[PDB]
This record gives C-alpha cells, sequence and structure tokens, in this order.
C-alpha cells in the first residue's frame, strides 16, 4: 500500500496587515491515502466553521486540499493548522508564521 | 497557454464506511467548476464556479444528466474496488483507494493535442489509455486482466476516441466562452523582496510572488549574474484561495552581500521579467 | 461533460 505524508503550508491570502480583513489558509498536499482531519486554531481553540475545497489530486496521485477561514489578524493572536493522517503518529500542528 | 478539461474521480473503501465513498471534481484549466460526493444527503453534481450556473438555461437537463452519470460511476467504482481486491488477493475490510483522471488538452489556438484516461489502485499506476494507439497499457501486472476485458470490446476504445477528441473538445470550447471573463484572464504577479536575519546572524532574502494566474512561474536568485542552486530554497506553488497562486524563493548570505543578489521573476502575464533587489 | 466508466 502506497502511503504519502502531508506537506503543510500555513499562510494568508493577502499580505497580513493587522486590523485588515484577510483569509487564513492551510494547504495540505502530497498525501495518500485520502482520509484526513484538518482544523484551524486561534489561540489553541478550534475555529468553528472553516471551509475547504473539494478533494482533488495531482499527477503522482497524491491528494490535496485547501482549508481556509475569514479572519482579521492582530499581533497577540496565534493562528495554526492541525493535521491528522495515518502517516502521522499524532496530530501535527503547524503554527502560522506571518512572514512565511 | 494550454487549455484543458479534466475530471478527477476518487473512491475509497473503509471500516468507517458501510459502502465505499465516491468523490469527483472537474477542472477547466486550473479552475474547479463542479464537484460530487456520493455521501451527501442526495448526491448531485454541484456548481463550484460562477460561470457554470449559466449552463442550464441553454441545456436544462445538464445537472440531472451529470448526476446520473456520477451515481452510476459510484457503483462502477464500488464494483471495481471489489474486483481489484481479488486481483491483488487482499483481505476484506481494509482501506483501499481507486482513482481515475481523464480529459483533453488544446493549444492556445484551441486545437486538440492530447487526451488521457488513467487509473491507480492504492496510489500506484494500474492501467491507462495510450491515446495514439487507443490500446490499454497495463502498468500493474494484474491490470492485464482488465486490459484484456476492455480490448475485447471495441466500443470502449471507440467511445474514448469520440469523447476525447470531439465531445471533450467541444464542451471545453463552450466552457471557455461561458467563462470568458475568468478563464480568459491572464494575471501577472506582484512581487516583493523581504529581508530576514537568522539567529546565528546570517541574512535570508526572500523573493515573494503573489496574485498570479496560471500557476507556472520561474523564480531565480542571481548572485551577480549566476543562478544560486546552492543556498536557494523554494516553496511549492500554492493557491491563494481566490483563483491565483503564490510562490517564494529564499537565499542565504553573509551580512553585507545583499547588493550582489537579484531576483528574476518571469510569468506568462509579464511583458518583461521582474528584476528586484533588496 | 462526465463519462460513464467501465468495470475493471
Amino acid at each position: 500500500m502506497i502511503q504519502r505524508t502531508p506537506k503543510i503550508q500555513v499562510y494568508s491570502r493577502h499580505p497580513a496587515e493587522n486590523g485588515k480583513s484577510n483569509f487564513l489558509n492551510c494547504y495540505v498536499s502530497g498525501f495518500h491515502p485520502s482520509d484526513i482531519e484538518v482544523d484551524l486554531l486561534k489561540n489553541g481553540e478550534r475555529i468553528e466553521k472553516v471551509e475547504h475545497s473539494d478533494l482533488s489530486f495531482s499527477k503522482d496521485w497524491s491528494f490535496y486540499l485547501l482549508y481556509y477561514t475569514e479572519f482579521t489578524p492582530t499581533e497577540k493572536d496565534e493562528y495554526a493548522c492541525r493535521v491528522n493522517h495515518v502517516t502521522l503518529s499524532q496530530p501535527k500542528i503547524v503554527k502560522w508564521d506571518r512572514d512565511m | 497557454g494550454s487549455h484543458s478539461l479534466r475530471y478527477f474521480y476518487t473512491a475509497v473503501s473503509g471500516p468507517e464506511l458501510r459502502e465505499p465513498r465516491f468523490l469527483s471534481v472537474g477542472y477547466v484549466d486550473e479552475q474547479q467548476f463542479v464537484r460530487f460526493d456520493s455521501a451527501s444527503e442526495s448526491p448531485r453534481e454541484e456548481p463550484r464556479a460562477k460561470w457554470i450556473e449559466r449552463v442550464g438555461e441553454e441545456d436544462p437537463e445538464y445537472w440531472e444528466r451529470q448526476t446520473g452519470i456520477l451515481r452510476r460511476n459510484t457503483q462502477v467504482f464500488r464494483v471495481g474496488l471489489e474486483t481489484l481486491r481479488g486481483y491483488f488477493n487482499q483481505s476484506a475490510g481494509g482501506v483501499h483507494t481507486l482513482q481515475t483522471m481523464y480529459g483533453c488538452e488544446l493549444t492556445p489556438e484551441l486545437t486538440f493535442t492530447r487526451g488521457f484516461d488513467q487509473s491507480a489502485y492504492d496510489g500506484r499506476d494500474y492501467i491507462s489509455l495510450d491515446t495514439d494507439t487507443y490500446t490499454w497499457t497495463a502498468t500493474a501486472p494484474q491490470a492485464v486482466n482488465t486490459k484484456r476485458k476492455w480490448e475485447a470490446d471495441r466500443s470502449i476504445a471507440e467511445g474514448w476516441k469520440a469523447y476525447l477528441e470531439e465531445t471533450c473538445v467541444l464542451w471545453l470550447k463552450k466552457y471557455l466562452e461561458m467563462g470568458k471573463d475568468t478563464l480568459g484572464r491572464t494575471d501577472p504577479p506582484s512581487a516583493r523582496v523581504t529581508h530576514h536575519t537568522d539567529p546565528n546572524g546570517d541574512v535570508t532574502l526572500r523573493c515573494r510572488a503573489q496574485d498570479f494566474y496560471p500557476a507556472d512561474i520561474s523564480l531565480m536568485w542571481l548572485r551577480d549574474g549566476e543562478e544560486q542552486l546552492q543556498d536557494t530554497e523554494f516553496i511549492e506553488t500554492r493557491p491563494a484561495g481566490d483563483g491565483t497562486f503564490q510562490k517564494w524563493a529564499a537565499v542565504q548570505m553573509t551580512p553585507g552581500q545583499e547588493g550582489k543578489y537579484t531576483c528574476r521573476v518571469q510569468h506568462e502575464g509579464l511583458p518583461e521579467p521582474l528584476s528586484l533587489k533588496w | 461533460c462526465n463519462v460513464t466508466l467501465n468495470y475493471p
């Protein structure tokens, strides 16, 4: 059985300006098989309704998905993405790095 | 650049799932325009681009038709998950994945170049259609029994040829016109260089591009004329979530050397590439 | 346009 492990990027749709409304993104890709949990965190708490694109996959047959949510960044707020997959021993949390 | 119309079908079996689940997306170029999930309340193909909601007013049964095709494709893949299990002599109960992508491509001038129809079992190439011969390449060795099934019935290759080189071509042209405003746009990138000092004391310059469409882009860090395959890190191109893409290219150096380096950024949308210094 | 696929 082929298993491929998620590659994860946490970033904003537009360049983050505090106080200015944006979208926070979590792009999970290159994984296989397709079963995957993804949540978006604000200060460690699940953000109630994030939306996501419909599972597609790329030429090597690995899957990809985009998880996103409207948000307004500040300085004290910490944002992160949390990803669970059979290739992971426990949920992997990638924190949003504003200049990355 | 190129144009294309592609469908992506994914079916997965599980202990979590009573019957295996079937999912489908369709793309015109790099934009997704339809989707389908066997596990909705009433599974139905649904629009996901604004320009495809047009389709019904000069093709009223469009959504009904697709839906029936995808309900029947749902059972085709469930059956197929069971058949292939046998081919690979596997226990029941497992997690298994069966995938298929198919579609067609045109030149910038809208002429057919290539069709394809390809499948994978459990993330591995299984069988695929050779477009120039319209025979079946069995990549997995136990896909040869599928290969003999499908070659014993000429209407399968015949139906793909008619679909790939005519039906697909004509629907793609129509979609392109229907989606003139969005699918015809070519969007150049905006670009920016950022400066970062690392805890050891060295300097990272990051050449950032965003808001571009299509997703193909060349990011090059030139140290006084010469590419820097050395300390150059890339990130994979990523969707902004609004139709466009983002990519950045980093590079490392000793404080004082910034002025040597340059970032060239070329993309279908830019007259001339972008030269950016810090 | 979606296509009806075949039993493998």
